[PDB]
């Protein structure tokens, strides 16, 4: 295996969470 | 019945309790439905502490043996202090840490013991989150990562531990852990158990942001999804080879353990575990309802749902312990048909090896293991063990083995994240009730400074001796402080506030005074149970010196675990986790009572 599958799967649940935690401080930002 | 001066004026009148309801509109936080309600309480009550440890507790000890205790306390002791915690949110319309301050000033230390005991629960289960997306972030390879070992120099064999070992004992020990020798023996932070840490934390924050209006749009997928994949790992489970031998062995107990007082002293400890009892979270919960909302009804659905989930969770735990039990027999018998059928050049099979064995009667030279079936199903598993490497290891026997163990993984991973946002829940409000940062200040931001905090304080447990240190909250040093406060949450409700009074205020709520199985156990029944408990625990568990399972790939009968005493030091460190929130209870009382004076 070129790259170990984990480390890309963790890349992407980690991308998503931090998309996620953005959003919602900016939705926050914006409701308040 | 004790003397409380001047009560009313520091809590909410039945009165302005219904017409307040309409000033919480905004002032509080409240729940958009009940079933938002319905489904956070089964998480934080039905999730890890009722899933993880129960199981665990009926592997030791006895299979049944444990379970009867436990179903005799989880409603003598658990469903009444489950109902006293919902009635008085409900009514004092405040947090754990605003419900007993109000009752009596020198009372602010029950609250403060319950957020220490929530913090150190919560830094416990993240660990075991952490480990949890480790082990399903490998499970996206057709071959599983823990089904074969690295080959050796010779690649005619695998690394010695590996050899000697599992595979599964080598992906957990040594490819996850990286484990050391002692508890003192401490290496550098394993890079890859911190980066899953900080995505369990991370996971977390953005679950919990802004309290329970993130919480609760969550607890639709986290408290639903976990109940319906252990119902398909029941079916899977019960479908499996030898399954039905280990249901048995579950249901056939040794009444010579129930008649052990260790026993009772792990099933009272595990009800306040199974029911996040004397966390605060529930409290807190159960404070965002219509004031005129059925808490009793809630306690009993609740408690059932708690109760049956338990026997539903040893009788998946325990078809799988009687599939691999039965896999070890039947290959301990093949190889031993194949010991004498190679020796003695020879039809042996199941009937015809006893029969023949003695017929072939090089029998000295030829050696034999012992096959019992039995046995394998009486053989304790290291704690942590039965998902890492009892559970892992039967999937990979499974025909689509990366589907279960994904499933698996995210089963455990839901039921754990529902189980933090209680366990968040009762050191976030307490944090805002003694208003320690500026109010100014978001919601959003005092709930990452915990977040840091507590993934900060969690990089012991990514060290190489980590496994040991997470081994030390599993003692009776997890378990002393919820005793206490369980026993003082519902000595203060009854001869502080007043039994009189509190069955008032829930004859107000729900409209009916509390019938008299609610009457005689808090009164006499709950209490004593408690005060017996702890007392056994003190004369019992405390009572014993501390040893731990050490990982040595260079000791005698290495495959087999050795159990050491700890060093002196970390007596220091359990007395630490046990006062720090039991003293906190007396010892703000005190301050008070000589401030005041
Ligand atoms: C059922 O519980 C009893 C009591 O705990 C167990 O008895 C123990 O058996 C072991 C093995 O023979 C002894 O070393 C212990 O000293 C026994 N304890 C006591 C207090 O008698 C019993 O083993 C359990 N179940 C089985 C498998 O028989
Ligand atoms: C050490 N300790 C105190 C523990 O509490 C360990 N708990 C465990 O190792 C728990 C396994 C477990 C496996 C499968 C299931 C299922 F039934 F959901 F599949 C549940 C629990
Ligand atoms: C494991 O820990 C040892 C130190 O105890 C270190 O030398 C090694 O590089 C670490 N890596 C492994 C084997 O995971």
């Amino acid at each position: 295996p070129p790259v170990s599958i984990w480390l890309i799967v963790f890349g992407v649940v980690m991308g998503v969470i931090v998309v996620g935690i953005v959003i919602l401080i900016f939705t926050g930002i914006r409701d308040r | 019945v004790l003397p409380n001066p001047g009560l009313d004026a520091r809590i909410p009148s039945l009165a302005e309790l219904e017409t307040i309801e309409q000033e919480e509109a905004s002032s509080r936080p409240k729940w958009d439905n009940k079933a938002q309600y319905m489904l956070t309480c089964l998480g934080f009550c039905v999730g890890l502490g009722n899933v993880w440890r129960f199981p665990y507790l009926c592997q030791s000890h006895g299979g049944g043996a444990f379970m009867i205790p436990f179903l005799i306390l989880l409603v003598l002791e658990g469903i009444p202090l489950l109902y006293l915690e919902f009635a008085i949110g409900q009514r004092l319309r405040r947090g754990s840490l605003g419900v007993w301050s109000s009752i009596h000033p020198a009372l602010k230390g029950l609250g403060l013991a319950s957020m220490l005991t929530s913090f150190m629960v919560g830094l416990y289960y993240n660990t075991i989150i952490s480990w949890i997306m480790w082990y399903l972030f490998n499970s996206f390879q057709e071959p599983l990562p823990w089904s074969d070992c690295p080959l050796n120099e010779n690649q005619t064999g695998y690394v010695d531990e590996c050899a000697r070992s599992s595979p599964v004992d080598y992906f957990w020990y040594r490819e996850t852990l990286n484990i050391s020798t002692s508890i003192s023996d401490s290496g550098s932070i394993q890079w890859w158990m911190l980066l899953c840490l900080a995505c369990a934390w991370s996971v977390l924050y953005m679950c919990t942001i802004r309290g329970i209006e993130t919480t609760g749009k969550a607890v639709y997928i986290t408290s639903t999804l976990p109940y319906v994949v252990l119902t398909i790992f029941l079916i899977r489970g019960l479908t499996l080879k030898g399954a039905t031998n280990g249901i048995v062995f579950l249901f056939t107990p040794n009444v010579t353990e129930l008649a052990q007082p260790d026993t009772w002293l792990d099933a009272g400890a595990q009800v306040f575990f199974s029911f996040s009892l004397a966390f605060g979270g529930l409290i807190s919960f159960s404070s965002y309802n219509s004031v005129h909302n059925n808490c009793e009804k809630d306690s009993v659905i609740v408690s059932i749902i708690n109760g049956f989930t338990s026997v539903y969770v040893a009788i998946v735990v325990y078809s799988v312990i009687g599939f691999r039990a039965t896999q070890r027999y039947d290959d301990c018998f093949s190889t031993n048909i194949l010991t004498l059928i190679n020796g003695f050049d020879l039809n042996v099979t199941q009937e015809n090896f006893v029969d023949m064995q003695q017929r072939c009667n090089a029998y000295a030279q030829l050696v034999f293991q012992t096959c019992d079936i039995n046995a394998f199903l009486s053989e304790a598993v290291e704690g942590t063990g039965l998902a890492f490497i009892v559970f892992t290891e039967a999937i990979t026997k499974m025909p689509l083995s990366p589907l279960w163990s994904v499933l698996f993984f995210i089963m455990l991973f839901c039921l754990g994240l529902s189980s933090m946002f209680g366990n968040m829940e009762g050191v976030v409000v307490p944090l805002q009730d003694l208003r320690v940062i500026p109010p100014k200040w978001p919601k959003e931001v005092l709930t990452g400074l915990i977040c840091l905090g507590t993934f900060l304080i969690g990089f012991i447990f990514t060290l190489n001796s980590g496994q040991y240190w997470l081994s030390l909250l599993d003692s009776y040093a997890g378990s002393i402080p919820l005793l206490i406060i369980a026993f003082c949450e519902m000595f203060s409700v009854v001869y502080v506030y007043g039994v009189d009074r509190f069955n008032k205020d829930i004859e107000f709520m729900i409209g009916h005074k509390p019938n008299i199985f609610w009457q005689v156990t808090w009164r006499v029944v709950s209490p004593l149970l408690m005060l017996i408990i702890f007392l056994f625990f003190f004369v019992v568990e405390v009572s014993q010196e501390l040893t731990y399972s050490i990982w040595d790939p260079g000791y005698e009968e290495f495959p087999k675990s050795q159990k050491i005493s700890y060093p002196n030091w970390v007596y220091v460190v359990v007395v630490i986790v046990a006062g720090v929130p039991s003293l906190t209870i007396p010892g703000y009382a005190i301050y008070k009572l000589i401030r005041n004076h």
